[PDB]
């Protein structure tokens, strides 16, 4: 059993550093618009957005009951971003440094939980 | 892909 304040205490630390990557954080802070970024086929690839807002007022909100249902979002977050830009772009590349960020936070936490 | 970010 985890209670909501001890995942905030344990996991927000991990998104907080994600927040702190500038500029890499940037394209992930709020939901993709797709009419805004040009792209008007996203939603025809990505069924499931994520990005950091919504992670956060979830967390904040206590919407995960278990570690694992946060961890898969972040991941949902990421993949949605190496699905749909090009492996050259910029915004795939800083999904990867992301995720590399993401894996060294997450690791540890995890063991302590 | 057809799009990138733009």
């Amino acid at each position: 059993i985890f209670k909501p304040e001890e995942l905030r205490q344990a996991l927000m630390p991990t998104l907080e550093a994600l927040y702190r990557q500038d500029p890499e954080s940037l394209p992930f802070r709020q939901p993709v618009d797709p009419q805004l970024l040009g792209i008007p086929d996203y939603f025809d690839i990505v069924k499931n957005p994520m990005d950091l807002s919504t992670i956060k007022r979830k967390l904040d909100t206590g919407q995960y009951q278990e570690p694992w249902q946060y961890v898969d979002d972040v991941w949902l977050m990421f993949n949605n971003a190496w699905l749909y830009n090009r492996k050259t772009s910029r915004v795939y590349k800083f999904c990867s440094k992301l995720a590399e960020v993401f894996e060294q936070e997450i690791d540890p936490v995890m063991q302590s939980l | 892909r057809r799009y990138q970010k733009s």
